[PDB]
This record gives structure tokens, C-alpha cells and sequence, in this order.
């Protein structure tokens, strides 16, 4: 009764007012590409990978942020939408380093995977690339900040989930950098979760460094015993050896987080 | 009646604190501020 | 009317534009400021919004939205939050220095405009955001605001109308992006000057998360006069949908660069010659003009012969009125370098928030630097055109659009110059 | 030119900084311009005040602003590094800021920047050994019709020629504080050689006011 009717590629869906365009699309099983958006963090709207055409609207809207209006037809696969994704991906990769073989993210990277699915297959960037200073934030999280795509997921997680305002951005424009400004360690019982939410290899697990590739691991869905919360976890193993621990989503227990002891 | 001379020469003697001294002098005239109801968003 | 221009002094609003009369309250009152302000305030917000709407006034900050409709977004019942008017005095567009003269030479016009404008929106206070480099202008404004408080013209019982209104001056700290309306609000709140997405719109969620309207200095400073002399008087100037008078800055290659007030829809050629002393070396020495500040695309001499200076006419010329900052370039200018320096400006001013402008404007800057030297191939021109179209329309704020339009203007009108420079570089380095 | 801080003996958390009692009075006036519960809006003016007292912002000054207004230091760090008017390393007594954007470039701001370097013997971005002047290029300063122009501390010096800016710098060395404004003959932004408008005496109160008021 409160629901309003919108259309995703011409197919009707009834959604609650305030539902974003991106959420209307996932009611029909369509996942809009994204980098800055995370459903458990506040909306940012800065990466622009979620741009999508609304029928009879000249300007593409950011699906992650734009509330859907009654009667809108969202064109998730139109030429305008595809061209918007190709351009944004091209901008994301212009300064990105050629690191995939030496980058722990390789093989489970959202930049790689969305470049394969939604971006062009070649480069026309003929300049030199940006290179960024690395930051030291403790023994657990390794930073290779030339890989950062300035999505601010880590900043929002630290502030909102971990309640620690030690991460921010410094500088401006193409020189804008994510970090602590001062030499500081991001040591919090939830700190290891910024490895998972970082879409790229900018933040990686120091203990896990270089030991395995994602395709060769066997995932064992299990339970954590480091405390009495009972966090749901995946135990990654390879050839009979435990390689790492990952969160397993459980809305009623740990959501998609784990503590540093569990990890 | 003279239209021949610049008449904005006072700012030739504004110092470092001119702007914030005026802001201090204006404080008495301001209406009471509204309140969000809490000390800050972190409270 | 068919011909617009030759505005008479009696019909000029900013009558102390050059600071040759007293700018303090006594001078402002003797020039007609603060006159029957109480009467205007007691006509009510609907009457004020009527005169602004009738005047046909459009935003003077660059975007040119119809002011009357925009200000009416605030004319709604209170929900509990306070309501604010934010006055944009950041004035960051290269070639634009019009708001600087209002603040320091006609400050009381701005203060009254805040009160009258703020009344129309039901605002409790006006925050005047002035760029940090305008220190002396900010102090002049601060002195003028003290005088109004001491005379009872603002504050408790403003002018005796029973309406309480405060005027605050907050200074910036050096950032062109803080002229963007939502980035301005974020700056007032004490964060980095990064624009917000819309929705929500400032009239719903603005400064401190309260209903707000952001208005340009010139837009607000003419509202008291429009309410006194009527919207019908203001609407009698300029073409239809392009009404009123406008402050013009003429810089670059003119004999007498100056700020002048002129009717809207004045021919561009007449404006440069009647007030700016003509193009250096003669009108035939003209190469190109940037009509509305660095964001607007350049137009070549041939287009400048008859183009009118108003919103609609300049859109027909594939550019825009913008802030009405006329930057003149003569035949001795290196046009490619001039535009390259503007892309370098946008590269230094990008807030870095969103991908297309953080990465793309920097990308365009590197290409332009090679285009200046001719160190490129012609196929890269269409590459640059396509890169600019990937920025435009895909960013959070219009700075991305403002960086892509100057590039398109260069490619649109001076492609042969780009190709000659590339051809010549290859010969010297073959 | 970096946006990361490294402790040094002259810039670290134990560097001495504190607002004077007079400056604490100004802070109260600043903090009272914003609604109760939104004190973080005072970061920009309070941080600027710290720079006006100290000449620049060591990390200790930033920490003090964060402490007073009760905001995280990172949020103050973000502001200090975003806005270009905040000096995060010491600058000279006179911060010479030459505009080099296109409108000033079209009117030969290059000759001004060249003249300053030749006179001062320094390069762009450098401070003199005596620490009296620091020279930098800046973007448009909102005085394009008065180009080429510079800003030194809080003052604009306009319509410059290489001769004009050498006299200005010589006055600064001599201790005299030169008057700001155009050095060509006009007083502000009016066209050179005589007004083309606003020559008639201005109308007084009530002129042209519509019926009903
Ligand atoms: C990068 C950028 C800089 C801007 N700078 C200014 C400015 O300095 N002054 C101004 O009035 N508007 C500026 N604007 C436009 C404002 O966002 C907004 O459109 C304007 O303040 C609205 O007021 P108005 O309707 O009276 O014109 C800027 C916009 C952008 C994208
Ligand atoms: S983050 Fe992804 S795309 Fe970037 S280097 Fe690592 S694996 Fe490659
Ligand atoms: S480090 Fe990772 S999560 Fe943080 S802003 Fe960069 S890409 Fe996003
Ligand atoms: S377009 Fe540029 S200035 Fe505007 S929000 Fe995006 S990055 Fe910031
Ligand atoms: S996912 Fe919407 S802009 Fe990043
Ligand atoms: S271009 Fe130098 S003041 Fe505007
Ligand atoms: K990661």
C-alpha cells in the first residue's frame, strides 16, 4: 500500500519509498556495478561506477544514492549506461599500477572483475602514472597505497563501524591520499575488516601476504571459537593447510565482520 | 559634490586581527543560537 | 525592444561600483539603500517572491536558474529546524571579479539583500561565505554589518518589522571548489569543501542539515532594488527570459580592462568597445573570447561579431553566459597555451572526491601540456574530445563539466591550430 | 609539497603552541556564530586564527584546535591539508603570491614573476635565506580586471609592472608597508582614462520606487 511501482528494464517492481535505484535493480536479480557503495556503510556516491540511465532522462543517475521515483524505468543495460561504465572504469585504471601478478588481490579483485565485465579491453592512456607513498598502520594491515582508488570505504568503516576517526583523506584532486596524515597505527579489535571491504589490493593482510591465490583455496564454512559470539567464518585451506580466516555473512550474529583475534 | 577621489581608503590600516575583532564586537548583537539538542553528533 | 545596451545611470543598481562615493551606511542611505525596508518586509514573503519572479531575475553565480522559483522552494511550513540563507561570495571563476566590488564598495546593498531575501525564505540568519583571500573586503563587509546592527536595521526587530535576522561572515581558506553551493555548505560545517550529491536538495537538507538557499552575491544584492522599483521595472531590461542588468568583467587583451554594469542582451562587440576601450590592436586583432569565465567555451572572432551577451544567445553560440567574465584574446595569443593554463587551473582546484574529475581532469592536463608543444598525434584530438565527454555529465558537481567545456571549445574552433603544432613538432624531431 | 606529516624537532606534537588569552576571547565569538551542537563548523576560522598568531600550523597547533572544539585530530588534519591558505611549513614574513591563471597570464604576469625572482634571487616556492620573503604562484585571486597582480599577506597589489613590484619589495625590505591597490593610476576597477558610466550624481532615497510602498 505504501509501495510505489518502478520498472527495471521494463519489468515492474513494488518498492518501499526511499529505496535507491540500486536496490530496485537487486529486487529483479540485477547487481549494479559498484566500488564505493557498501550496504553496511553510509552512502558515498564518489566512485561513479553505479551510474545508470533513467528512461527519458538525459543525465545518468548514481544508482547507489538516487532514490527511485514512481514510474521510473531503469535501463541497466542501455548504450548510455554501458558507455558510462566504460568511461568510469577507464578513469579508474588510468593511474592504477600494473601490479596484478604481485598483488594479493589478484584473482579475487573487484577492479579486475568489473573491468572484465563492464570496462573496455584496452588502454588509450599514454602518460605516466601517479605513485603514492605507503603508510604504516600496524602489524596486521599492509598498505600499498598506489593501488587505492579513493573509494573511502575504509574511512567510513573506521568511523561508523569501529568508531575510530583515525582514517581520512589529505590533499586534493589527483593528489588526494587516504591515510592517517601522522604516523599512527590503526589498532582496533575490528581493524582487520578493512582488508575485506577494500575493493583493491591497497589494504591487504600482512600475515597472508604472498602465500596463496584465491582460486586454489578450498572454503570450509565453520564457526569461530575465540569468543562466545559464535561468528560465522570460512576457513580457507590449500593442500591440507589452513591459509586464512574470512568472515561468513550471518545477519543475526556477526553480519559480515569478525574480530582481529578470530581473523 | 566630488566624484574624483577614491573613498575606500580605510582598509589601508586593517591589521591581522581586524576581521576577528569585529566578529567579537558583533557578538553582543546576535540572537541566541538554535540547538540541535545534543553537544555534538558523537554524543 | 530590438536593441539592448546604453544603460542609463539612473537605471544602474550598483551606483558606487567604483568606490568614488562613501560606502559606509551614511553614503548607502543617501544613495537609496535601506529605504522603506520595513514596508517591504511587511508585505510578506509571498509578495517579495512575486516581485523577484516578475523581475525575471536569474542566478548570477553562473548556472542562471530562475531566482524567483528557486527561492520559493523555502516558502513552506516550518518543520522544527531553523532556516538559513547562505550568500555565495567565494567568487572563484577566473576572469570574474564582479562580486568583489559589491562587497567592498556597496556592502550595505548586500546586507539589505540578505535581510529582504532572507525574509522571503523565512530564514533566521544569513551566512555570507567570502573567499579567504578577500580579507580587506571581508573586513569592509564586517564594518557595514556592525553599522546595520547599531542602527537596528538587522538583528532583533530588523528595521522595526518584528523579524529577527542575523548576518554572519565566514571566510574561506583557499579553494575554488568552495564556490559550488553544496561544497560551500560543507565548508561552513567545517569539513573539506567536497560537494554533496543531490537529492537531498539544499532547500530540504542544507547547512547543518537544515533548509537552506545558496544565492550569489549579485543575485541577493539586487533583490532590495527589485522590490522597491518593482519586478516590472527590472523585467523591462534585456531580452525576454534574459531580463535585467548585469555586471561585466572585461579582461585579457583590451585597452581598458574594467568592471561595468550594462543591460542584458548587449552586443558583445559593443560591450568591449564602448566600455573596455576596444581590443588591443584593433577589433581585427581579436582571436577568441571567453564570454562567461573560464568554464564557458571560447568563441572565435567570427562568432563574436554579432553574439549578444545573455543566457539564450550565448547558448546558441555553443557557449554560455556564465558569470559574464569576458576574457579577450588577440591574435598574438597562443590559444592552445591559454586553454592549457585553464585546464591546469581545474587540475589544481578539483576536490578529488569523484573519479571522472579526480582522474580525468588530471589526464586532460597531461594531454594539453603535450598539445602545447605539439608532442602528440592528430588521433589524440578525438581521444581528448571523447575523454572530456566521459567527464561531463558523470561527476558529482559541475566543476567536471567546467573542465571539459573549455577543452571542447578549443577543439571545436581551433582544431587546425592543434594540427599545425603537431605537424611542426614532428618535423623538428623527425 | 607533501600531504603526510613526519615528526621533526621543529614540528612535532610536543612543539609548543597555545592560544593567547586575547585569542581565546576571539574563539568564543567564533564558536557562537554556529548552532549549539555543531561546534565543528568553527574549525576553519579557529585553525586560521592559529595561523595568524603563529604564522603557520605545526602539528601541535592542529592538535590544539581539535582539542578545543572537541573534534578528532584527523578531521582537523583533513581541513588543514585541503585548503591552500594554511601553511603547514614555515613561510617568510612576506608571503608573495603571484597569480598566473590565464587572465593574468594574458597581461604578462610572467614578467612580474621573473622580476621578483631576479630581485630576490630565489625561485618559485623558495624562501629567502634571511626569511623575509616566500614566493609562490597561485590561481585566480578574483582581481582579473586589475591584472597582473600579486597578494602579499592580506593585501592585493594590482596593475603591476616589473618596476612597480620592485618598489613594493624594496619598501618591504625598508620596513615601510606599501599601500595596496592598483599602481597604474586608477583607484580600483574603473576603466583607465575616465569613467564610461556612473558619471552622473546618484539618485537619492525613493527614486523610482513603485506605488504601494
Ligand atoms: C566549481 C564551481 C565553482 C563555483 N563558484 C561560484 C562562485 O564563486 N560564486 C557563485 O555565486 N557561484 C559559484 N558556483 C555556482 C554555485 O554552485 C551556485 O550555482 C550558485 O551559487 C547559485 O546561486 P545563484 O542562483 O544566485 O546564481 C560555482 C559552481 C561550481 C561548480
Ligand atoms: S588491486 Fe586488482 S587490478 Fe589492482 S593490481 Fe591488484 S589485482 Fe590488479
Ligand atoms: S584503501 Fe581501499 S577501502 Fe580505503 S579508500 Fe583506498 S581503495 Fe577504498
Ligand atoms: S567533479 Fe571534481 S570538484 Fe566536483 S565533486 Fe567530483 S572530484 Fe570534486
Ligand atoms: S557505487 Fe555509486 S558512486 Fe560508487
Ligand atoms: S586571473 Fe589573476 S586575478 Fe584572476
Ligand atoms: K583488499
Amino acid at each position: 500500500s505504501n509501495l510505489i511501482e518502478v520498472f527495471v528494464d521494463g519489468q515492474s517492481v513494488m518498492v518501499e519509498p526511499g529505496t535507491t535505484v540500486l536496490q530496485a535493480c537487486e529486487k529483479v536479480g540485477m547487481q549494479i556495478p559498484r566500488f564505493c557503495y557498501h550496504e553496511r556503510l553510509s552512502v558515498a556516491g564518489n566512485c561513479r561506477m553505479c551510474l545508470v540511465e533513467i528512461e527519458k532522462a538525459p543525465k545518468v543517475v548514481a544508482a547507489c544514492a538516487m532514490p527511485v521515483m514512481k514510474g521510473w524505468n531503469i535501463l541497466t543495460n542501455s548504450e548510455k549506461t554501458k558507455k558510462a561504465r566504460e568511461g568510469v572504469m577507464e578513469f579508474l585504471l588510468a593511474n592504477h599500477p600494473l601490479d596484478c601478478p604481485i598483488c594479493d588481490q589478484g584473482g579475487e579483485c573487484d577492479l579486475q572483475d568489473q573491468s572484465m565485465m563492464f570496462g573496455s579491453d584496452r588502454s588509450r592512456f599514454l602518460e605516466g602514472k601517479r605513485a603514492v607513498e605507503d603508510k604504516n598502520i600496524g602489524p596486521l594491515v599492509k598498505t600499498i597505497m598506489t593501488r587505492c582508488i579513493q573509494c573511502t570505504r575504509c574511512i567510513r568503516f573506521a568511523s561508523e563501524i569501529a568508531g575510530v576517526d583515525d582514517l581520512g583523506t589529505t590533499g586534493r584532486g589527483n593528489d588526494m591520499q587516504v591515510g592517517t596524515y601522522i604516523e599512527k597505527m590503526f589498532m582496533s579489535e575490528l581493524s582487520g575488516n578493512i582488508i575485506d571491504i577494500c575493493p583493491v589490493g591497497a589494504l591487504t593482510s600482512k600475515p597472508y601476504a604472498f602465500t596463496a591465490r584465491p582460486w586454489e583455496t578450498r572454503k570450509t564454512e565453520s564457526i569461530d571459537v575465540m569468543d562466545a559470539v559464535g561468528s560465522n567464518i570460512v576457513v580457507s585451506t590449500r593442500t591440507g593447510e589452513v591459509m586464512r580466516i574470512l568472515p561468513r555473512m550471518h545477519e543475526d550474529i556477526n553480519e559480515e565482520w569478525i574480530s582481529d583475534k578470530t581473523r | 559634490f566630488d566624484n574624483t577621489t577614491y573613498k575606500n581608503l580605510q582598509h589601508h590600516d586593517y591589521s591581522t586581527y581586524t576581521f576577528l575583532d569585529l566578529n567579537l564586537d558583533l557578538s553582543k548583537f546576535r540572537m541566541p543560537q538554535p540547538s540541535s539538542g545534543r553537544e555534538s553528533p558523537r554524543h | 525592444k530590438t536593441s539592448f545596451g546604453s544603460l542609463k545611470d539612473e537605471d544602474r543598481i550598483f551606483t558606487n561600483l567604483y568606490g568614488r562615493h562613501d560606502w559606509r551606511l551614511k553614503g548607502a542611505q543617501s544613495r537609496g539603500d535601506w529605504y522603506k525596508t520595513k514596508e517591504i518586509l511587511l508585505k510578506g514573503p509571498d509578495w517579495i517572491l512575486g516581485e523577484v519572479k516578475t523581475s525575471g531575475l536569474r542566478g548570477r553565480g553562473g548556472a542562471g536558474f530562475p531566482t524567483g522559483l528557486k527561492w520559493s522552494f523555502m516558502n513552506k511550513p516550518s518543520d522544527g529546524r531553523p532556516k538559513y540563507l547562505v550568500v555565495n561570495a567565494d567568487e572563484g571563476e577566473p576572469g570574474t571579479c564582479k562580486d568583489r566590488e559589491i562587497i567592498r564598495h556597496d556592502p550595505h546593498k548586500l546586507v539589505e539583500g540578505c535581510l529582504v531575501g532572507g525574509r522571503a525564505m523565512g530564514a533566521r540568519a544569513a551566512y555570507i561565505y567570502i573567499r579567504g583571500e578577500f580579507y580587506n573586503e571581508a573586513s569592509n563587509l564586517q564594518v557595514a554589518i556592525r553599522e546595520a546592527y547599531e542602527a537596528g536595521l538587522i538583528g532583533k526587530n530588523a528595521c522595526g518589522s518584528g523579524y529577527d535576522f542575523d548576518v554572519f561572515v565566514v571566510r574561506g581558506a583557499g579553494a575554488y571548489i568552495c564556490g559550488e553551493e553544496t561544497a560551500l555548505i560543507e565548508s561552513i560545517e567545517g569539513k573539506q569543501g567536497k560537494p554533496r550529491l543531490k537529492p537531498p536538495f539544499p532547500a530540504d537538507v542544507g547547512v547543518f542539515g537544515c533548509p537552506t538557499t545558496v544565492a550569489n552575491v549579485e543575485t541577493v544584492a539586487v533583490s532590495p532594488t527589485i522590490c522597491r522599483r518593482g519586478g516590472a521595472w527590472f523585467a523591462s531590461f534585456g531580452r525576454e527570459r534574459n531580463s535585467g542588468t548585469k555586471l561585466f568583467n572585461i579582461s585579457g587583451h583590451v585597452n581598458n580592462p574594467c568592471t561595468v554594469e550594462e543591460e542584458m542582451s548587449v552586443p558583445l562587440k559593443e560591450l568591449i568597445e564602448k566600455h573596455a576601450g576596444g581590443v588591443t590592436g584593433g577589433w581585427d586583432n581579436l582571436l577568441a573570447v571567453i564570454p562567461g569565465g573560464s568554464s564557458t567555451p571560447l568563441i572565435p572572432k567570427s562568432v563574436c561579431e554579432t553574439v549578444l551577451m545573455d543566457f539564450d544567445a550565448l547558448i546558441q553560440a555553443q557557449t554560455g553566459l556564465g558569470t559574464a567574465a569576458v576574457i579577450v584574446m588577440d591574435r598574438s595569443t597562443d590559444i592552445v597555451k591559454a586553454i592549457a593554463r585553464l585546464i591546469e587551473f581545474y587540475k589544481h582546484e578539483s576536490c578529488g572526491q569523484c573519479t571522472p574529475c579526480r582522474e580525468g581532469v588530471d589526464w586532460m592536463n597531461k594531454v594539453m601540456a603535450r598539445f602545447v608543444r605539439g608532442d602528440a598525434r592528430p588521433a589524440e584530438i578525438d581521444s581528448l574530445w571523447e575523454i572530456s565527454k566521459q567527464i561531463e555529465g558523470h561527476t558529482i558537481c559541475a566543476l567536471g563539466d567546467g573542465a571539459a567545456w573549455p577543452v571542447q571549445g578549443l577543439i571545436r574552433h581551433f582544431r587546425p591550430e592543434l594540427e599545425e603544432r603537431m605537424q611542426q613538432f614532428a618535423q623538428q624531431h623527425q | 609539497a607533501l600531504f603526510v606529516h613526519r615528526d621533526t624537532p621543529e614540528n612535532n606534537p610536543e612543539t609548543p603552541f597555545d592560544f593567547t588569552p586575547e585569542n581565546y576571547k576571539r574563539i568564543e565569538a567564533i564558536v557562537k556564530n554556529y548552532p549549539e551542537g555543531h561546534k565543528a563548523a568553527a574549525v576553519l576560522p579557529v585553525l586560521d586564527l592559529a595561523q595568524r598568531q603563529n604564522g603557520w600550523l605545526p602539528i601541535s597547533a592542529m592538535n590544539k584546535v581539535a582539542e578545543i572544539l572537541q573534534v578528532p585530530p584527523m578531521r582537523v588534519y583533513e581541513v588543514a591539508t585541503f585548503y591552500t591558505m594554511y601553511n603547514r611549513k614555515p613561510v617568510g614574513k612576506y608571503h608573495i603570491q603571484v597569480c598566473t591563471t590565464t587572465p593574468c597570464m594574458l597581461r604578462n604576469s610572467d614578467s612580474i614573476l621573473e622580476a621578483i625572482q631576479k630581485k630576490l634571487g630565489i625561485k618559485v616556492g623558495e624562501t629567502t635565506p634571511d626569511k623575509l620573503f616566500t614566493l609562490i604562484e597561485v590561481e585566480c585571486l578574483g582581481a582579473c580586471v586589475n591584472a597582473p597582480m600579486v597578494q602579499i599577506n592580506d593585501n592585493y597589489y594590482e596593475d603591476l609592472t616589473p618596476k612597480d613590484i620592485e618598489e613594493i619589495i624594496d619598501e618591504l625590505k625598508a620596513g615601510k608597508i606599501p599601500k595596496p591597490g592598483p599602481r597604474s593610476g586608477r583607484f580600483s576597477c574603473e576603466p583607465a582614462g575616465g569613467l564610461t558610466s556612473l558619471t552622473e550624481p546618484p539618485k537619492g532615497p525613493g527614486f523610482g520606487v513603485q506605488a504601494g510602498l
